[PDB]
């Protein structure tokens, strides 16, 4: 009687594929299904990015082709779905938190191509980040062997639970040296089903400007933690700024759980949809302070200015203007009254947004810069 | 024939002269072929870790008990990435039978040919199964078409077992002495008729060229001389003016007239070597080394 | 390629 | 009846500045067209008429000939330079039956060959033997 | 280098 | 010392 | 580019 | 060279 892994994966090797792309390349890869009714399949951007083809063939055999729903070059999440999908496997989702440094995991892709391969490991560590300055990582670490073709793959634990997608990996030679990086399966389920209700990943940020925090910092500043999030400045008019954050804070904990460096949280919750709540855990003058918080954004108004009604059937207002923004640039300042667009007497902004609605190559704006009477033109 | 993709393997081997080293992984995928297309490959791919000089080593499963040789890695650097390659145990022990009884290997012939069926052709051709193995081409007088296969068929049982990839199944039959019997299954219009079977014969002879090959020789007749059917040209055996149509005795005064009596005196390493063949009724000559 | 078996 | 080391003088009665004039005057008229030369062999003016040609329904570099009884078509040498030749296609095949659907004509081979199969798996009675062959 | 989040 | 997959 | 061994 | 008419 000897143990193995077989029971489990041959459960779970039907919701991974592999993936096929078409001056023009031709791609290798792997995804891994997330519903097994419409046929999504998630994987790397930068396998599915710059695609005229997307060719996916399941575990047996099957190709079949998918077409771009989202995409995120940010964190490297991209979601396809199949075409005239039947009889399709969903992997069971896992939550990443619940991961430790010890545990056992299983990743499986299609390296090099030569089709779909199964390799394990352990949780090597958690949180690693640093390696793509401008990037959202939050990777887990593991010495599965991962090699070029295996992006996008499946990292399971030993339950066949999906807990991340494998990514990337540090190798001088071109070879897996041990070293395999993959994305919780948290921050995939945040940036998947994102694209699926709104085609894109739509991610406000709460307010918050600011630098690690080092063991130096301990010192100098009287904070018991050594590593964390360090608060420089607080935009102003943003949630974290209502929420009563203030400069000199510092950062210990995302809705009860710990923070490892200042660039995970700023990954973890890159994913997060817009206006999503939670609470942090503070530190200021060493004491614990609890927050709660909301993100914010990055008709009834128009690419730079803010048009309200006036009067009854008079016309729009432009209330405010900031400067250099396209409107500004067409000449509109603070104040203007809107009264008839394109030889079409204007009242409200529904006579407007029909008139807009029209898409016309030009916009001559019967406005009324204080007393006089004057045309704008747009576009 | 019982292993599965998530059993653990242990490797055993001598890398880099170091000495006996073991190695933990599991099987990462199986009845892998085509990293070189000529030869037979079925070959079971584990993580554990082989560098070099772990070839003919061991790859045995938690009892210890050999589920392959470990035979090939891919290493764009020669260092182990994650992949080895091993031959199953159950073509290993075929051949090491064959080794034993005969010295060397009984080259079984069934009588067919194929392709590898991917997903495209059974969407048109209407057959159920993605991966298996089309027979094209029914050889006939063979004992493979003695059976009734089908032409346009795929195969896709061995045993019960079901089958990869065809050059797997190639390869896994191409491993087999040349008087086993086999059952098949098979999948003609909608019907998984299988069917028993035999393989049949299949004497090469460019181990008599040694470097120097060109083209294929027989035996002709009743020993009237060696066989010239071949018609190569550019080949090694083609500036030297080797055409069709001529076979002689043979050289430095050497009665040939079968393909036996020519490497009775051959091998016996002469300097210079100058054939007799006669085109038509013209008698020349023709040397070589 | 063809294949032979 | 143009011979070689013949010379061109004319094209419908238009004297001809060179051969590069020509070979624009007749690149621009459509397949077909109708045109009459004037010839010089051997201090000899000859007006020759002629008309411009290209560069059983055939199928992708091949050539298809109905056979009897509607049976199939059948056709034997194919050219060796085709890509239909490199399929592995020789001297002497018939037709019979197309993607598990039975192919009696040319308008059954067209009818499997309108829906674009990437397949292209059919075969017949190729010789004496029975065999299956594939293309694309 | 401080980055906004 | 930087490489990605 | 795979190497046996 | 030669070109075709």
């Amino acid at each position: 009687q000897m143990p193995s892994l077989a029971p489990m994966l041959e459960k779970v090797m039907p919701s991974v594929v592999s993936i096929n792309v078409e001056q023009k390349f031709m791609a290798l890869g792997s995804g891994v299904i997330i519903d097994a009714d419409k046929g999504y399949v998630v994987t790397n951007n930068h396998v599915v990015d710059n695609a005229t083809v997307i060719k996916v063939q399941l575990s047996d055999g099957r190709k079949f082709d998918a077409k771009m729903v989202g995409k995120d070059p940010r964190s490297d999440i991209a979601l396809i779905q199949i075409q005239n999908p039947k009889n399709l496997t969903a992997i069971k989702m896992a939550d990443s938190d619940a991961l430790r440094v010890g545990d056992y995991t299983v990743a499986i892709g299609n390296p090099f191509g030569l089709g779909e391969t199964v390799t394990s490991g352990i949780v090597s560590a958690l949180g690693r980040s640093g390696l793509n300055a401008e990037n959202y990582e939050n990777f887990i670490q593991t010495d599965a062997a991962i090699n070029r073709g295996n992006a996008g793959g499946a990292l399971v634990n030993l339950n066949g639970e999906l807990i991340g997608i494998n990514t990337a990996i540090l190798a001088p030679d071109g070879g897996n040296i041990g070293i395999g990086f993959a994305i919780p399966s948290n921050m995939v389920k945040n940036l998947t089903s994102q694209m699926v209700e709104y085609g894109q990943v739509k991610r406000g940020e709460l307010g918050i400007m600011g630098t690690e925090l080092n063991s130096e910092l301990a010192k100098a500043m009287k904070v018991d933690a050594q590593r964390g999030a360090f608060v420089s400045q607080v935009l102003p008019n943003s949630s974290a700024a209502k929420a009563g954050i203030k400069a000199g804070d510092v950062i210990t904990s995302l809705n009860g759980k710990p923070i490892s460096s200042f660039a995970a949280l700023r990954a973890q919750v890159g994913t997060m949809p817009v206006g999503s709540k939670l609470t942090l855990g503070l530190l200021r003058d060493g004491k614990q302070v609890n927050v709660n918080l909301e993100l914010q954004q990055s008709f009834n108004g128009i690419e730079g200015a803010e048009m309200s009604n006036k009067g009854k059937d008079q016309g729009v207002v432009v209330n405010n203007v900031k400067t250099g923004t396209p409107a500004a640039q067409i000449g509109l300042k603070k104040g203007d009254v809107i009264i008839g667009a394109n030889q079409q007497a204007v009242k409200n902004i529904a006579e407007l947004r029909k008139v807009l609605d029209s898409k016309p190559s030009v916009l001559a704006l019967n406005i009324q810069r204080g007393d006089s009477t004057i045309y704008l033109l747009m576009q | 024939d019982a292993l599965r993709v998530g059993d653990y393997t242990v490797a055993i081997g001598n890398p880099f002269g170091l000495g006996e080293t073991v190695t933990s992984g599991i099987v990462s995928a199986l009845g892998r072929s085509g990293l070189n297309a000529e030869n037979y490959e079925n070959f079971i791919q584990t993580d554990a870790a082989i560098n070099r000089g772990n070839a003919g080593g061991a790859l045995v499963n938690l009892n210890g008990e050999l589920i392959g040789i470990n035979t090939a890695i891919l290493a764009p650097d020669g260092g182990n990435i994650g992949i080895g390659f091993a031959i199953p145990s159950n073509m290993v022990k075929n051949l090491t039978s064959q080794m034993v009884e005969y010295g060397q290997v009984k080259r079984g012939e069934l009588g067919i040919m194929g392709t590898e069926l991917n997903s495209e052709l059974a969407k048109a051709m209407k057959v159920d199964a993605q991966r298996g193995a089309f027979v094209s081409q029914v050889l006939p007088n063979s004992s493979a078409a003695k059976a009734g296969i089908k032409a346009g068929d795929v195969i896709t049982s061995l045993n019960g077992k079901p089958i990869s990839s065809f050059a797997a199944l190639r390869a896994q039959v191409g491993t087999m002495p040349v008087g086993s019997k086999l059952t098949l299954g098979l999948l003609r219009d909608g019907k998984q008729v299988n069917v028993n079977l035999e393989l049949q014969q299949s004497v090469d002879s460019s181990s008599i060229f040694n470097g120097i090959e060109g083209a294929e020789m027989s035996n002709k007749g009743k020993d009237q001389g060696v066989v010239v059917n071949n018609v190569k040209t550019g080949t090694p055996a083609a500036q030297i003016g080797l055409k069709k149509g001529d076979v002689i005795i043979g050289a430095n005064q050497q009665a040939v007239k079968n393909i036996a009596e020519l490497r009775k005196v051959l091998d016996s390493k002469p300097s210079v070597l100058a054939l007799n063949i006669q085109r038509g009724d013209s008698t020349i000559y023709l040397l070589m080394q | 390629c063809y294949r032979k078996l």
